[PDB]
């Protein structure tokens, strides 16, 4: 969800 | 027209994101991409700690507050030779931009990168490149301040 | 495996070549990439004719006996805000390599390139890169140094  | 993004692996959550070969990046838009891609400007701490674990390039960019270069062995086509993550005195130009993500492991990742995440919908073709050098293209924009967008 | 070659305007002939978006060309490399671009490294007077009309780059490359940078605006992060064609004195690692093509013409040449014209039967994937960004896909190979390939 909040990944590069 | 076309956007290419070629990115770094990531080093404690840091990565250097270079746009079109060359340096093209202002401020804002630094801002803009690291948002993109669910990260933010770096902190010198956070440089540092990536310059501890292996992190270096041959190009200058945005960090929180500076303009930096992180260097581990001496080239004198890098910074003239100079070591540790450092800051550019006369920096008005066009950079390049790192980008710390809070969720990347401690160490070193280099998982492909399969899209620009944070985007929003828009007509430019934008690819990711990868460290690996494999390439993953979309539509989309993700600039926002028109002075970026129409010089 | 994948090259990709992005080239720039030629300015009397001249014109950088970056290969991979990083340092990453040897001299003999060097000299392979402008054979297969039926061009050869520049000399150093073809060189300040380039930077005469305009030619400039924030990227050291090989020519003809040195590694330069052509200069023409002063900017702190390309030779240390220097101007003029500015001669590397540590020139040791791998670098990007500048070409001249004797068939260009005097001034400033945009026209897009559509393939690397003078490469030979090769299984890489080699992608030209032009200012504009538009890429053109061949397979091949051009490199004839065996310590260039492993």
């Amino acid at each position: 969800a909040a990944a590069v | 027209a076309q956007i290419d993004l070629n990115i770094t692996c990531r080093f404690a959550g840091v990565f250097h994101v270079e746009k079109n070969g060359r340096y093209s990046i202002s401020r804002t838009e630094a801002a803009d991409l690291c948002k993109a891609f669910n990260s933010t400007l770096p902190t010198m701490a956070q440089m540092e700690k990536a310059l501890s674990i292996g992190f270096e390039t041959c190009r200058y960019g945005f960090i929180e507050g500076h303009v930096v270069i992180p260097r581990i062995h001496p080239n004198s086509i890098c910074a003239a030779n100079n070591t540790g993550v450092y800051i550019l005195t006369s920096n008005t130009s066009q950079y390049d931009t790192y980008c710390f993500n809070a969720s990347a492991p401690p160490e070193e990742d280099c998982t492909s990168v399969t899209d620009l995440p944070n985007a929003f919908d828009g007509p430019i073709t934008i690819t990711i490149v990868n460290r690996d050098g494999t390439r993953y293209v979309q539509k989309g924009e993700y600039r926002t301040n028109p002075e970026d967008i129409y010089p």
